[PDB]
DNA sequence: GCTGCCGGCGGCTGGAGAATCCCGGTGCCGAGGCCGCTCAATTGGTCGTAGACAGCTCTAGCACCGCTTAAACGCACGTACGCGCTGTCCCCCGCGTTTAAACCGCCAAGGGGATTACTCCCTAGTCTCCAGGCACGTCTCAGATATATACATCCTG
DNA sequence: CAGGATGTATATATCTGAGACGTGCCTGGAGACTAGGGAGTAATCCCCTTGGCGGTTTAAACGCGGGGGACAGCGCGTACGTGCGTTTTAGCGGTGCTAGAGCTGTCTACGACCAATTGAGCGGCCTGGGCACCGGGATTCTCCAGCCGCCGGCAGC
């Protein structure tokens, strides 16, 4: 019987490449980030509150670096003769980038 | 399995999506952990200074106010926000 | 006697006193003269003409009658210029420029 | 009910009555412009004052600002602003 | 004629005050003349940017404690804060 | 009678009636309050202070008496503490630290 | 002869000792024979991007003498503020 | 039967000795008159002072000591000693001043 | 020789998920009229930054020759580049399914925010004194050599 | 596989010499002593919007299996960057030698300052109608995948 249908490794990477490329939505969800940045910082103010448009402001400041950083990462990772990124990969583009050190 | 740490719900195909809006193909297998470090690093930093332009307001609540003040302060402007 | 706005007289549809104001409360200098607010104003008045006219640009490519956040993020990135005044800004739900780097598409 | 706030709303969509006059701006668009606007007059300000300080002068006319923009735009936004600056000041000043 | 301004005379004596037998080139005395100016312009712009924010018209030294905190990473920013504190209550102390 | 200056009331050896009048004629604010000018000298004192002792241990390490630039950039690029914070700044005559990566190392 | 010394050719004056010196105190093992465009390159457009606040400063001041303060003080706008020359 | 150093130790001497240094690297009059030349352009009848000739050319030494360690660690991370084009192009890249 | 045979070669149509597009009505809410309030214009007078004019002088721009120093060419070579072979094994892509995101609704309430009287912390003016910049002025202690050896490097037996 | 000879560096004794460190001199800035006047500060109170609660419901994340292609080590052709020797070419430099315009002082004036009215621009506050959205479904759009004539060896004879 007919093997079932599969794309080749390294199609449906691209596809949604493309379809991530033109959304503008939210790629982080909306609870796990809200306890992760009230579990970080707890620790400067305990039992500190956010506003609504203060923490999806931060979250997506969050996402645009990261993002950033990634294509920067990714770069850095073709310009290496390879196509995975690695960790010293996103070590190397963070210490350019500044931040690091 | 309902005790985890927060770090955690940053979850695997999420960064993976972000990667992807990013422009990579492929990622290997020890980006996830580090990649959630240097995240909860720039969220320590820009949460730093925002807290610190709350204490000053002597208000107990983040308005989007100091979250866009502070990430100006950092070096990365947002619009929409107030402003 | 009848008054009449100072934007009507300045050749701007941007406020004057507003500017005026601004600059007095907004404590960068002793004193502002009184065309320096019309000259701030006419700049501002043409960065918003011009980002305004890229972004509805883009609105009508997008076949939308209305601005949307993720016009003015394609309208800012695709010009050049314009992608290097605003290059350490971060958009409200804009996106990225769609661009996928040409080594890791397939031979053909 | 109280404290009306001040923005550029109207401002922003009476240029747009004039570039694409059948064209709307949605809200979150609107902040984004506001926003922007914002930030660019604090930035040229900023520098304005920071020019008159430079050069040990107490006021701020339409020279400094002429200068700042000519220092914060490149390209051809840079001569487009100063030119219309230009004209905006010679017709405020032609009727007065 | 038109008596110009420099912050030497006080870095020579904090020098002097911690090293009591060391000297100081007039070229790195310059750079440290600008780094004393450079930092004192940007805790003045924070203050001031700050105070424009809580929408206040005068700089007290809490907004320079604030400054301090947010400016200046970890060890050096607590430690400046505890300088300047003890420095406060020491002048409040007989004005 | 009986003139004193802040910064001896302080116990500071920065000019404290300096830098409140440079706030005050600085356009920074309408008014400046008091304690202001002594939190600012005291930071200024300790930042200072701090980086004198790391160029005169600087000096001390390279049997030198006198204070260069070149001794400054030695102890500001040790310490990463003071690095995020004059990490953008450059100094005159600084050069860089003797660093060498292990790879451009010979065999042994 | 009296003014108008208009110059050209002078980014070669840079030599190729010169930028591996430069590339040494940046700490290179090699070198390759295709850099020393490039340098020069980055160089210029380094250079345009000073003076051409310089100038502007300059301008605005209604002078025509380029004084170290507006160097420094176009570096500073830069990002890249510089120590040592007044600042 | 002459002594030659390997093709290497003579360039970590360099290194290893050079850093140290901290004056400027390369001769004066060449900067004066690039910048003079390079000025020329955006306005012509200038006057410049020594300290800022002196300040521009420091600044470029240190752009472009900073650069050429950026490039180095690319190439480092790239598997190989020397240095291409690419390193300085991609180190510019994220640096973000083409960007 | 002149037949069989044997594997690749890529060219093509064909089976097959996903992406795209139009209708269709349903939501949702940018766009538009009203009121007054809050601020902006406007006369009416002031006074003080910033332009001009008259110089002064420190500083900016030049060429010149000894000279040496580093720049420049070319030279052999052993290395590091770039790449082919190969061989994991580690990421990928589906699949089931477990789970937590969200959205829904409704509260409880700590707190954000607009008014109030004032006070007291700051500002504005005069007079008074002195800390600090500047012009010197040194005597140094800071540099700068040529010298005598360690050293580690490239070989040899 | 262990030492020897060598271009590198290391101390280091005088020379030797620009410049940190005082030192008067004076002066504009700092500071002390009064009106005085609103900026911020508790006090007050009124929404409000943020935390918290618990059903659906459902897309989504997680563990797992198969495999395939990306990556890294090994080996090799090569080209070329480096150390080095031999020129040679421009920089260093102390020197007058010249003027250029920043720079300071002074007179002036005009443009911003601020005040007391006065009226409208617009922020708000609804409000009906116009635009974005969702679902079904038809339409393309690529993706991968085997069939087979053509092509090139592959063994005999």
């Amino acid at each position: 019987v007919k093997k079932p249908h599969r794309y080749r490794p390294g199609t449906v990477a691209l596809r949604e490449i493309r379809r991530y490329q033109k959304s503008t939505e939210l790629l982080i969800r909306k609870l796990p980030f809200q306890r992760l940045v009230r579990e970080i910082a707890q620790d400067f103010k305990t039992d500190l509150r956010f506003q609504s448009s203060a923490v999806m402001a931060l979250q997506e400041a969050s996402e645009a670096y990261l993002v950033g950083l990634f294509e920067d990462t990714n770069l850095c990772a073709i310009h290496a003769k390879r196509v995975t990124i690695m960790p010293k990969d996103i070590q190397l583009a963070r210490r350019i980038r500044g931040e690091r050190a | 399995k309902v005790l985890r740490d927060n770090i955690q719900g940053i979850t695997k195909p999420a960064i993976r999506r972000l990667a992807r809006r990013g422009g990579v193909k492929r990622i290997s297998g020890l980006i996830y952990e580090e990649t959630r470090g240097v995240l909860k690093v720039f969220l320590e930093n820009v949460i730093r200074d925002a807290v610190t332009y709350t204490e000053h307001a002597k208000r107990k609540t983040v308005t989007a106010m100091d979250v866009v003040y502070a990430l100006k302060r950092q070096g990365r402007t947002l619009y929409g926000f107030g402003g | 006697a009848k008054a009449k706005t100072r934007s009507s007289r300045a050749g701007l549809q941007f406020p004057v006193g507003r500017v005026h104001r601004l600059l007095r409360k907004g404590n960068y200098a002793e004193r502002v003269g009184a065309g320096a607010p019309v000259y701030l104003a006419a700049v501002l008045e043409y960065l918003t003409a011009e980002i305004l006219e890229l972004a509805g640009n883009a609105a009508r490519d997008n076949k939308k009658t209305r601005i949307i956040p993720r016009h003015l993020q394609l309208a800012v990135r695709n010009d050049e210029e314009l992608n290097k005044l605003l290059g350490r800004v971060t958009i409200a739900q804009g996106g990225v420029l769609p661009n996928i780097q040409s080594v890791l598409l397939p031979k053909c | 009910r109280k404290t009306r706030k001040e923005s550029y709303a109207i401002y922003v969509y009476k240029v747009l009555k004039q570039v694409h006059p059948d064209t709307g701006i949605s809200s979150k668009a609107m902040s984004i412009m506001n926003s922007f606007v914002n930030d660019v007059f604090e930035r040229i300000a900023g520098e304005a004052s920071r020019l008159a300080h430079y050069n040990k002068r107490s006021t701020i006319t339409s020279r400094e600002i002429q200068t700042a923009v000519r220092l914060l735009l490149p390209g051809e936004l840079a001569k487009h602003a100063v030119s219309e600056g230009t004209k905006a000041v010679t017709k405020y000043t032609s009727a007065k």
